[PDB]
């Protein structure tokens, strides 16, 4: 399968593309995030909901609500995304790095993503746990024009690209697919259409 | 039942009948079994010698005709001629069903008359040599249980068993047949016993359509066309009593299909069409269409089946074109008058037309190529046909525009470029026709419930921008082949294209934006643009639009100017001038008075709900001065003026917040047709942050830069 | 690109690999871009791309396979059986629309299906894979030909998409408009294969993939397996009788059921013994014996081995000293007594 999986592998275009714009509707239907540090009265259950115009997070302090998201106009609209320079991940965190009171905790390493930017504040979220982290890092990294970095990103990757090669592959069975290019052989001069066009 | 073919190859004996000599005189068995049936009658007796033989002495005769029968007479009897007795014998086996069956047994009548019925079809197929006596002797079984009043649907169901073989041998059998056939079907017909057998008539009805359609078994033309004589006008009456969607309708209504597809022009035209008199023959043709209009409306099927909905569509284009043969050739100016019944038909014709359009067209990219290759483009020729009727109705259009140019704009609105390109100019004719009667008026008539009515469909979401492009062509080259009054149809055309493209802005960023500030802007638009033009009634319903959007932001102050917009073009009179001014949401008398009575309590309403106390007052005053010097509603005084006592308390004792207002500039031309380079100085709320704001406008567009 | 003459052998122009762009027109092709050509030249086959009918390619034949066949296989013999091959165009199309199921699939989360989905367009394409050698029994084309439409129009079903007719020869002649009541009863037919289908689609794949080992809640005969066995020796006669009384409680569609046992001493199997055969049962009980003659002296060990047999092993026997948690009962009980019938409850 090596001139099919160079094939595979030569066309990009369409697939990485639509799974960013499901990866757009999946930050858009939005879902009940979590905060940092809250033990003393203090809530653990928002939203930030990103706009159906794909450019703008309305995003706050949220109330417990078991429905999950609640539509209006939260306390923090904007988060502009002309300007971001990055959203570190691992342990680049200003946020995990606290030497005093509001430490993290370990287990929670995989949830580990900041979306940095006025270079002096964090907006700092947490995830449950592994593949939604993985989800959000693929909208974020979406939001740059560059590559996705989650395991049901490869899974989902696989599969779709082996199943358009598995859905090419029709009007060819019951015969060989050469792999040395075929030759050219020549051609007449003239655009003389002796059979009507169209 | 569980053997199911060795020992069942026993069942019928080929072994028994082709293995072993079967050359006896068997007609005396045969002659006695007769007396084992009907000499025997009693009790308990005949109810085993009789029941316990559903078919099976005469299923081992199935062979017996043959191996048997033909071959005694043959080898023996060939010298000897004999094959008439055996008629005599078993037709005094039915001289027995009719005297026993019918006159003196009645206990058993039921179940007998149920189990006897049931015998002769099984056994009468493989007998088909002496084919005339076959038709006697079924022609007397007819004549035999002429019964009582009932319909236990075993009849019927020997019915079925006799037209489903034997008709292969069809020239003889199936016109001395018919008859009992279609007397039973008409007696189901109405005679307040239809419940029992609507399903038997159903599977009657359909194998003897089916076995009659079957191409190399018989010839059938002409008995098709009694067939039409003499069952049309009873099972369109069928749908009639049957009319509800619950029943198995769906069967009935697949019958009349194949019947109406099975014959002809020259089977049809000659006699449906040419019964009595003519009140009664309208009578019919109006149950016709009415009721194919109604199976096509609030169709029949499950919506998931193309394939014979689709047929179902073709079967009733035969159907429509030859009753509509009919009309050009009967009901046309040859007719008398009274031809309105052309409304019904053009109805059914619209109505026919809009579905199976370019979305399940297109579903698949390859479903178009698939319904317009084996079915082609149904729509084209149904759209070909009402353009063809609309250039034949000639003179006497004039009588049918004003109620017909609704439902022509649901055929031109389909998306498909050819089946529109014919047919546009039909309005060029109904101005033709106006012309014509311009003496009186001119062609504002028309052009009234065209704009009407294509406000509406386009809002509805059907034309295109080639739509537009096409529509304006067509109609501005149409109305240059005319006299002056087509120059001013030229200039109308002109009002037309842009209220097109006014509506499709409107159209396109109603659901392209979603900012509800957005659409307030293009709905305003549409609302001034219909102010200028002067359209009242569709202004009103596009500012009741305007003030649902308000009412679910509850923008009260606005919500009540607008709905204050409305209630200045009323007076405080007592007739109802215009009844242009009544609502969808509820329709009946509301001479002005009492209407501007309710706007203004709901103006009043939402002003005070809204902290605008000043206006709620400036308007209470014109209430109770129209209240107590023109209908003296004393009550109506009384609480107005409690209520404008309340008003002014508010305004003095307690305190509301200051607006503040922002001055946008939507600088630069990437922007729309409305707001490119102008500032919009937005109110804005009670205590509003220009970062707030600012914020908010940010999210109203791309590109958010400052 | 002159000489170039109308032809109608040409339904089939397949490519092989990415196409290079010397031309204008063509781009990296697809594996299967077939083109419905209509202009003819020696070696260059220059004709409508089925990715854009309204588009040019002119395609080497070097890269073209010859194909004389249409979309009707009949005419030139072509159907490697008669009467089929048209349901392999008719399923062509079919994953041509599958195409456009998996692009839009994933906008929106509707996993479950979609992963009994994945199995299913599998097995379809196997099936599909199978089919195209005609090595198979004309038997199993019937049944694959039922099969096919069947997931066809099952996959129509939970698309809310058209209905297929003619379940034989191609799901053509019916289709043909050829009468109208056989129209409306195989309509009719069909549309209760839908009723039936989405009845028994909801009751397994949601209650009885549920109702079974994972929930407490009761259930009917299922993977359990339980057998019963009565195995008896005699010290002087020195043989073995063997009762392969009844097996009830079996799985899903248990197909033929029937028992086997052998007398194993070693790695090869000395006896062997032959039972009667029936049809798929839920309880089934042949009850029989056959009796191997072994003494008490080589009674110490040997291997005595039983199956269960449907078509795919359901569990495996073997009752002998080095036994496990459920027949060192009956091992005990069996060489406690030697004259008695001892009738055993156990698991495999």
């Amino acid at each position: 399968s090596r001139p099919i999986l160079e094939l595979k592998e030569k066309i990009q275009p369409e697939i990485l593309e639509l799974i960013k714009q499901q990866r757009l509707n999946r930050l858009v239907e939005g879902t009940c995030f979590r905060k940092l540090n809250a033990r003393r009265r203090q809530d653990k259950f928002w939203y930030c909901r990103l706009s159906p115009n794909h450019k703008v997070l309305h995003y706050g302090d949220l109330e417990e609500s078991p429905q999950g998201e609640v539509p209006h106009d939260s306390l923090q609209d904007k988060l502009p995304v002309a300007d971001i320079k990055a959203v570190v991940t691992g342990k680049d965190c200003p946020h995990m790095k606290e030497k005093g009171a509001l430490k993290q905790n370990k287990e929670v390493l995989e949830l580990a993503f900041s979306i940095l930017y006025d270079s002096n504040c964090q907006l700092n979220f947490i995830a449950p746990d592994k593949h939604e982290y993985c989800i959000w890092t693929d909208g974020l990294n979406a939001l740059l024009g560059k590559d996705m970095m989650s395991d049901l990103t490869r899974n989902d990757l696989d599969t779709l690209l082996s199943m358009e090669i598995k859905l090419r592959l029709l009007d060819l069975e019951n015969i060989q697919i050469p792999d040395a290019p075929p030759p050219i052989p020549k051609e007449p001069s003239n655009y003389d259409f002796v059979y009507d066009c169209n | 039942s569980l053997i199911g073919d060795i020992k069942f190859q026993h069942f019928n004996p080929v072994l028994e009948t082709y293995i072993y000599k079967h050359f006896s005189a068997t007609l005396a068995y045969v002659k006695l079994s007769k007396v084992l049936n009907f000499y025997v009658a009693n009790a308990d007796d005949s109810s085993k010698t009789e029941l316990l033989f559903a078919a099976l002495k005469a299923l081992k005769y199935l062979f017996r005709f043959i191996i048997q029968s033909r071959v005694l007479y043959l080898r023996f009897y060939g010298q000897s001629k004999d094959g008439d007795e055996f008629n005599n014998s078993i037709r005094q086996l039915f001289l027995a069903f009719n005297m026993l069956m019918d006159r003196p047994l009645e206990e058993a009548v039921k179940i007998k008359g149920a189990a006897l019925k049931y015998l002769p079809s099984i056994i009468n197929d493989v007998k088909l040599v002496f084919d005339p006596v076959e038709l006697s002797v079924l022609f007397c079984k007819f004549i035999q249980s002429i019964p009582d009043n009932q319909l236990v649907r075993q009849k019927l169901n020997c019915m079925t068993k006799i037209v489903e073989s034997t008709l292969f041998r069809q020239s003889e059998c199936r016109e001395v047949l018919l008859p009992l056939l279609t007397d039973q079907l008409s007696g189901q017909l109405d005679d307040n016993s239809n419940k029992p057998d609507h399903e038997a008539s159903s599977q009657l009805l359909s194998n003897i359509l089916e076995v009659l359609d079957r191409k190399d078994v018989g010839a059938t033309a002409v008995h098709i066309q009694l067939i039409m004589e003499r069952l049309l006008r009873r099972i369109n009456r069928t749908v009639i009593g049957m009319n509800r969607q619950s029943p198995h309708i769906g069967s009935f209504v697949a019958c009349m299909i194949a019947l109406l597809q099975q014959m002809d022009d020259s089977h049809y035209s000659h006699y449906i069409s040419t019964f009595k008199t003519r009140q009664d023959i309208i009578d019919f043709l109006m149950e016709t269409f009415i009721m194919f209009k109604d199976l096509i409306g609030k169709n029949v099927y499950a919506k998931d089946w193309m394939v014979m909905n689709m047929t179902q569509n073709r079967v009733f284009l035969r159907a429509i074109n030859q009753f509509a043969e009919v009309l050009t050739r009967f009901f046309m100016d040859q007719a008398s008058f009274e031809l309105q019944l052309w409304n019904n038909y053009f109805h059914l014709a619209v109505a026919f037309l809009t579905h199976e359009s370019l979305q399940l067209e297109t579903f698949s990219q390859a479903k178009r190529n698939k319904i317009v290759k084996k079915y082609g483009d149904m729509r084209k020729e149904i759209g070909f046909r009402i353009r063809d009727m609309w250039y034949n109705l000639g003179p006497h259009k004039i009588k049918f525009i004003p109620s017909m140019v609704g439902p022509i704009l649901e055929v031109t609105l389909t998306p498909e470029v050819e089946l529109r390109k014919a047919t546009i100019p039909i309005f060029f004719d109904m101005m033709q026709c106006e012309f014509n009667f311009s003496g009186n008026g001119n062609f504002h008539m028309f052009e009234n419930e065209l704009i009407t009515k294509l406000d509406q469909e386009v809002e509805g979401g059907r034309g295109d921008e080639q739509y537009k492009v096409l529509l304006e062509k067509l109609l501005l080259e149409h109305c240059r082949k005319h006299k002056y009054l087509s120059s001013s149809g030229e200039v109308f055309a002109l009002l037309v294209s842009s209220l097109l493209e006014n509506l499709l802005d409107y159209r396109t960023i109603i659901m392209q934006d979603e900012s509800k500030e957005n659409r307030m802007s293009c709905t305003v638009n549409v609302l001034n643009f219909y102010k200028e033009k002067k359209r009242e009634d569709i202004y009103i319903r596009y500012l009741y639009k305007l003030r649902d959007l308000h009412r679910d932001c509850e923008n009260y102050t606005e919500a009540a100017y607008t709905l204050l917009l409305h209630a200045e073009l009323l007076q405080w009179s007592d007739k109802p001038c215009v009844p242009h001014l009544l609502q969808r949401d509820s329709y009946y008398v509301y001479t002005q008075q009492e209407l501007k009575e309710k706007l203004y309590q709901e103006i009043i309403s939402y002003f005070d709900k809204g902290k605008m106390w000043e206006k709620a007052i400036k308007l209470s005053k014109e209430l109770a001065e129209t209240y107590e010097s023109k209908v003296f509603d004393y009550e109506g005084l009384g609480n107005l003026l409690k209520k404008r006592a309340s008003f002014y308390e508010n305004i003095i004792k307690a305190m509301r917040p200051q607006p503040e207002y922002f001055a946008v500039g939507y600088y630069g031309q990437g922007f729309p047709s409305f707001l490119r380079n102008k500032i919009f100085i937005y109110r804005g709320k009670e205590y509003e942050r220009r970062e707030d704001f600012s914020l908010r406008l940010l999210t109203q567009f791309p590109n958010a830069e400052k | 690109m002159a000489r170039w003459i109308p032809t109608k052998r040409q339904k089939y122009g397949v490519a092989i690999y990415n196409y290079n762009a010397s031309q204008d027109v063509e781009l990296s092709l697809q594996i299967g871009d077939t083109v419905h050509i209509l202009e003819m030249y020696e070696g260059w086959y220059r004709g409508y791309t089925l990715q854009n009918k309204s588009k040019k390619g002119i395609f080497p034949e070097t890269y073209i396979h010859l194909k004389e066949a249409t979309v009707e296989d009949l005419g030139q013999h072509e159907t490697v059986i008669p009467g089929e091959l048209p349901l392999v165009q008719e399923l062509t199309s079919t994953l041509r629309e599958w195409a456009v199921i998996w692009r839009k699939l994933y906008v929106n989360n509707k996993l479950t299906l979609f992963r009994q989905l994945q199995q299913m367009t599998y097995s379809l394409i196997e099936w599909r894979s199978q089919i195209l050698s005609g090595t198979l029994p004309k038997d199993e084309l019937a049944e694959l030909k039922k099969k096919v439409t069947a997931k066809i129009d099952h996959g129509n079903r939970m698309l809310g998409l058209d209905l297929v007719v003619r379940d034989d020869n191609g799901n053509i002649l019916d289709p043909d408009e050829t009468s109208t009541i056989a129209l409306f009863k195989a309509h009719e037919v069909a549309s209760k294969r839908i009723e039936e289908k989405i009845q028994e689609e909801k009751s397994i794949l949601q209650n009885l993939d549920l109702r079974g080992q994972s929930i407490f809640s009761t259930i009917h005969t299922y993977g359990l397996y339980v057998n019963f066995k009565n195995f008896v020796c005699n010290i002087g006669e020195d043989a073995e009788l063997f009762m392969a009384l009844y097996d009830p409680d079996q799985s899903t569609f248990i197909s033929e059921n029937y028992l086997i046992r052998w007398g194993s001493n070693g790695m090869p199997k000395e006896i062997e013994k032959l039972n009667n055969l029936q049809a798929v049962f839920t309880d089934l009980s042949s009850m029989d014996l056959i009796r191997p003659r072994v003494s008490l002296v080589c009674q110490i060990v040997r291997v005595g081995h039983m199956e269960l047999k449907e078509g795919k092993k359901h569990t495996c026997g073997l009752r002998r000293p080095f036994g496990v948690a459920v027949m060192d009962i009956t091992d005990i009980i069996h060489g406690k007594v030697d004259d008695e019938e001892k009738q055993h409850f156990i698991p495999f």
